[PDB]
DNA sequence: GCTTTATTGAGGCTTAAGCAGTGGGTTCCAGGTACTAG
DNA sequence: CTAGTACCTCTTAAGCCTCAATAAAGC
């Protein structure tokens, strides 16, 4: 678990546009639920934008 | 004709105000849910039914703009194919995309399309389609007006088989 | 409102004591013992009107997917705020909108005859 | 109430009983007439008693009781 | 003709076979409560004595087995008392034609 | 103009379709038919990312209608037919006393419809209270001639490390993040039962 | 409806409402297991208004439900039938006793006269009991 | 009354989409599915169980 | 040394020629269809088939709902292109 | 340089995403267009019309016809007769 | 008065059913192993 | 030595068995 969602959501996304860490993982974050999901496996789906 | 354009967009704006109000009226729970039906499904049914008449409006606005003269309104009289709804859709207004008897579902987290921000029950966010094959369908409407063309087929492809099954 | 020993961190069942006529609660593994602060002890909340309003960060406002309104706060009167449905899914759940002001944080029903704290 | 049993090396032996009121397991077998009695709960299963009762004559074997 | 309140025992549906001679019929209070035969649905029906039946299958020229059949305790056979073997006869209103007289046997 | 993309197999030229699956190490939450006794079940389709690849589906199941006066949650741990409940399994991993089961199981003491719900259950694993006996209630079922006491224990705990939640991990070193995992899950299907 | 009550939007409704299934599922809000200590005295200071009525031996447990007044206008269910309802279904297993309906708050206490089976005995209660109706009915919808 | 119940229902689904059949088809519909002493399904288990034809 | 190359070689080759995605030839449950001869009627007909998904339910049943398209397939599935009939709606493209 | 994003369908879930690059940031002939209620619009579309398919794309006006005819169009597009390979 | 009965029914598991017709393209002639004839 | 030859490898409708109460007959 995390205590400051906000930021290390911030920096992975800026690591992921940078291009450190490949494009393809998704990051989502839930502030509802409150939830941070990281995805890198193969076989996801996704469209440039 | 312009005059007749501009007719149908008058009768989709009220429509739509209609619709607005009567889901401000429900957000702020002064609407008295139907006998036995629950406040959503009586929302929805009203809704439903507000886009059909104000569909239907533009579609007979549309029947008395054309004139005998017009090539599809001939044929539609002379009964070899078309109807009112053939007209109504390709000059007036496509209408209610339905999808197992119901408005387009939030098929996100409370969301129809990305593009819509949660808790968003406009007409435009749930199936409703304002522009006619003539002028075209935002991707919006084109992405619904698909579902609706999908959900038909796979209808039409089951319920043939159950009808051949059944008449066997 | 459901409490543990707080010695050896498990539940407490209740019992009825008809000489001092109270109801205690106490787990049978040890001996401790203590009495009810409120006379709670079921409750099923067939219609429920909280858990409609969760999720609520301070950080809440800043979600793009949040809907933004112009209304004016009660207190603050900021126009700047964002509104959500209830949380909690059913076909029988009102569709009362609530709304979350950025600059105080502060959640209010959009109904104008009963106004609600959260 | 079928089970293996290890005095008389026959299958399908071993009867088990479990009363709930009385919360016993009595495991009882046809042939050698081997009889045993344990406590059991409201989620105890004939298993449990012949997991006990092997418990015990291992314990009995090794004379550690 | 016997009417219970709640409900019979098996014992008394045993034991009404036993008088041969004499049909003893059991009815429910609920049951009765509102008559069958007043409801539209229902078609008008007549018993018919057996030498109607006799002259009907020679007419007709059929079988026991070849008449539609009727359940021993449909609540219609019930309410006439209709015993195995007995052919009843069916008067209903039909669109397509004014009136439609059909036949039913007890099986 | 040819893109290639495709196997030229005695001569032929053969393209392989993408295959659609359910993703795995995800908590899928489903309603069940009222005539079954389950009313929610959360399934789980473990599997490794890396190698050694084994479908693992975990799935936890209340058993109980609305109104069955029974709010039982079990998990039919893998080569185990019969369901134990989750109270066993977490008395297992080493989470013995009830009030961290609750915790776990629950973050927020505040709602208390969970802890109502969840009574039940733990009324019903209060029996466990040791690790010992947890691994040998779970081993009771699926004999293959094997003494429970003698070289099951560890076979029991060797199944709990690999068959229970492979994904998170594969080591004894930390078993306390199945128990979390679990915990998760069952809040998961406690919410999607509230219609939270 | 019959001819001569076909007519009639008020004798419609009243026959809606008489075949209507009612059950204390739909109407009461909450259920709830407080502790009297004594018939005289009550924890809670606001409910000893329900037994003053009874001044103008029993187990020391109370059963609380809290109902719905708009539901109770709706369905037009009072308090005086749910009560010989619950009286007829149970003799003297169980007192029960209503508040008055112009009172602001209704509510229903129900104790078994002379705890384990206490939840087994409201779940009967709410779940197996029937104000009026039919069973097997869900909703009657009336229609011109 | 059942097998004039099971004509009505037959005709409103018919009807449902404006489509016309004759009374006469969905009079023996029902009076084929009614011969027998109750009402004989169109299934597996109905008819296909009479005492007719083997081969049938 | 002394080791069978014909088993992966010949193995690989029936996977890919009958499209039997099994462990061996003789298992029955190998979901076929995985591999399909690659259609060059016209340049978009084998565009397409390249860049074409399957789903392993049966095409059997009258299940519509996982024939529907759901949302989620915007920007992702083609929602025009399709087949019609039993595969209708199982068959995807992105 | 990050000024174009991978998306996966469970990220959408948490993005608005803007149809034009244009139209929601600021003669009835042009189809009406949804109002631009929102004003963050985290994403956007680079063009609705990639949507569509190989078999789809090659469809005229895809709005202007009516899906079922659409989906019978990239259905029979795979069986027309054509130059498929220079070779 | 207590004990043992036939009856009643109620669900789990099981074995079944699953439009019609038509056109075409691919692949199977099965793997290894021992015993024995030229 | 080398190569033949055979050989082991998704939605219901009925049937039946298995379950938990119930009124009468034994005694
Ligand atoms: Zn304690
Ligand atoms: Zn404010
Ligand atoms: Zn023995």
């Amino acid at each position: 678990v995390h205590r400051n969602p906000a930021r290390l959501m911030e920096t992975l996304r800026t690591l992921r546009r940078k291009g450190d860490i490949n494009p393809e993982v998704s990051m989502i974050r839930d502030i509802r639920e409150k939830e941070l999901k990281i995805f890198t496996d193969a076989g996801r789906v996704y469209r440039p934008l | 004709d312009g005059p007749t354009m501009r007719e149908i967009t008058e009768t989709i704006a009220e429509a739509k105000k209609k619709v607005l109000d009567v889901t401000k009226e429900a957000q702020a729970n002064l609407l008295t849910a139907k006998h036995g039906m629950t406040l959503r499904e009586s929302f929805e049914d009203n809704v439903v039914r507000f886009l059909n008449e104000a569909r239907d409006k533009a579609g007979r606005l549309a029947e008395v703009n054309l004139k005998d003269l017009n090539n599809v309104k001939q044929m539609v009289m002379a009964g070899s194919k078309g109807s009112f709804i053939n007209i109504a859709q390709m000059s007036a207004c496509v209408g209610q995309q339905s999808v197992e008897g119901k408005r387009i579902a939030f098929g996100f987290v409370d969301r129809t399309l990305p593009h819509f921000s949660k808790d968003d029950y406009s007409p435009e966010s749930k199936g409703f389609v304002e522009n006619s094959y003539l002028r075209g369908l935002t991707p919006q409407e084109f992405f619904f007006h698909a579902m609706g063309g999908r959900e038909g087929l796979i209808d039409t492809a089951v319920k043939t088989a159950e009808t051949g099954y059944i008449q066997r | 409102t459901f409490r543990f020993c707080r010695d050896c961190n498990n539940m407490l069942y209740p019992r009825e004591d008809k000489e001092n006529n109270r109801l205690l609660f106490e787990c049978r593994t040890c001996s401790y013992v203590e009495e009810a602060g409120s006379p709670l002890v079921y409750r099923h909340e067939l219609i429920t009107n909280i858990g409609e309003t969760a999720g609520v960060v301070q950080d809440i406002g800043s979600d793009p997917t949040l809907p933004r309104s112009d209304r004016e706060c009660p207190k603050c009167h900021s126009r700047e705020n964002v509104f959500f449905q209830s949380q909690q899914r059913r076909k029988d759940t009102s569709m009362v909108l609530f709304f979350v002001c950025l600059s105080c944080s502060h959640i209010f029903t959009s109904d104008q005859k009963n106004k609600r704290t959260q | 109430t079928k089970f293996n049993c290890l005095f008389c090396n026959h299958e399908k032996s071993v009867s088990c009983t479990l009363d709930k009121k009385n919360s016993i397991g009595t495991l009882s077998c046809k042939i050698c007439g081997q009889s045993f009695q344990t406590r059991i709960n409201s989620l105890s299963q004939p298993v449990d008693v012949y997991s006990d009762w092997f418990d015990a004559v291992e314990e009995v074997n090794s004379g550690r009781g | 003709i016997f009417v219970y309140q709640n409900n019979i025992t098996p014992s008394a549906m045993k034991l009404v076979p036993s008088i041969p001679p004499a049909t003893i019929e059991t009815f429910n209070e609920a049951a009765l409560v509102v008559n069958i035969t007043h409801h539209e649905l229902v078609p008008k029906h007549i018993r018919l004595s057996s030498d109607e039946k006799r002259e009907l299958l020679k007419r007709y020229r059929l079988k026991e087995s070849q008449l539609p059949r009727i359940q021993r305790a449909d609540p219609v056979a019930l309410y006439l008392g209709l015993k195995r073997g007995e052919v009843v006869k069916i008067i209903r209103k039909s669109e397509t034609s004014g009136r439609y007289a059909s036949y039913r046997i007890c099986m | 103009f040819d893109m290639g993309g495709y196997f030229i197999i005695n001569g032929s030229e053969k393209v392989l379709i993408a295959q659609e699956r359910s993703a795995g190490n995800i908590v899928q939450v489903f309603k069940k038919a009222a005539p079954s006794p389950i009313s929610h079940v959360a399934e789980i389709r473990s599997a490794l990312e890396k190698g050694s690849r084994f479908i693992s589906t975990l799935q936890v199941k209340l058993y109980g209608r609305e109104g069955s006066s029974a709010r039982t949650i079990k998990a039919t741990l893998p080569y185990i037919k019969q369901d134990i409940p989750i109270v066993i399994i977490f008395r297992a991993l080493g989470i013995i006393p009830d009030g961290e089961i609750l915790e776990h199981i629950c973050y927020d003491v505040n709602d208390w419809q969970m802890l109502e719900m969840l009574k039940p259950c733990v009324e019903d694993g209060f029996v466990i209270q040791d690790r010992e006996t947890a691994l040998d209630f779970i081993g009771r079922r699926g004999t293959a001639l094997g003494i429970k006491k003698e070289k099951r224990i560890q076979y029991a705990k060797d199944i709990l490390q690999k068959e229970f939640l492979p994904h998170i991990t594969q080591l004894e070193g930390f078993e306390s993040r199945k128990a979390f995992f679990l915990g998760y899950m069952i809040n998961r299907l406690l919410l999607c039962a509230l219609d939270r | 409806l019959e001819p001569g009550h076909a007519a009639d939007q008020e004798q419609a409704k009243l026959i809606r409402s008489a075949i209507e299934h009612t059950t204390l599922k739909s109407v009461t809000i909450a259920s709830e297991i407080y502790y009297d200590p004594d018939p005289r005295s009550t924890v809670i200071p606001e409910d000893e208004e329900i037994i003053q009525l009874h001044f103008s031996q029993q187990s020391p447990w109370l059963l609380r439900l809290e109902l719905d007044r708009a539901a109770m206008n709706d369905k037009d269910l009072t308090m005086g039938q749910v009560g010989e309802r619950i009286k007829q279904t149970f003799k003297n297993d169980l007192f029960v006793i209503w508040s008055e309906d112009n009172d602001e708050k209704l509510i229903i206490r129900c104790r078994v006269v002379r705890d384990h089976m206490l939840k087994k005995i409201e779940n009967t209660m709410l779940e197996n009991i029937t104000l009026r109706g039919v069973e097997n009915i869900e909703r009657v919808v009336m229609m011109k | 009354a059942g097998r004039a119940a099971l004509y009505k229902e037959v005709y409103n689904v018919i009807a449902s989409d404006g489509s016309y059949v004759n009374y006469r088809h969905m009079a023996l519909l029902v009076d084929v599915m009614t011969t027998q002493g109750g009402l004989t399904s169109v299934t597996r288990h109905g008819f296909n169980r009479s005492n007719t034809g083997a081969l049938m | 040394l002394a080791i069978n190359a014909k088993t992966i070689t010949s193995g690989l080759k029936y996977a890919l020629a009958t499209g039997n995605w099994g462990e061996q030839k003789k298992a029955m449950s190998s979901r076929a269809g995985v591999s399909q001869v690659l259609n060059r009627y016209t340049y978009s007909s084998t565009l397409s088939h390249l860049r074409r998904t399957n789903t392993p339910i049966g095409r059997d049943g009258k299940l519509a709902k996982p024939r529907q398209l759901h949302n989620t397939h915007w920007g992702l599935v083609c929602p025009a292109e399709t087949p019609e009939g039993q595969a209708c709606g199982l068959v995807k493209n992105l | 340089e990050g000024l174009v994003e991978y998306i996966d369908a469970e990220e959408e879930e948490s993005i608005l995403i803007a149809m034009q690059p244009e139209d929601l940031e600021p003669d009835p002939a042009k189809r009406i267009r949804v109002s631009h209620h929102a004003t963050t619009f985290t994403h956007c579309e680079i063009h609705p019309s990639m949507i569509l398919g190989v078999a789809a794309s090659i469809i005229p006006f895809p709005d202007h016809n009516q899906s079922p005819r659409n989906t019978y169009q990239s259905a029979m597009g795979k069986q027309a007769m054509g130059v498929f390979l220079t070779n």
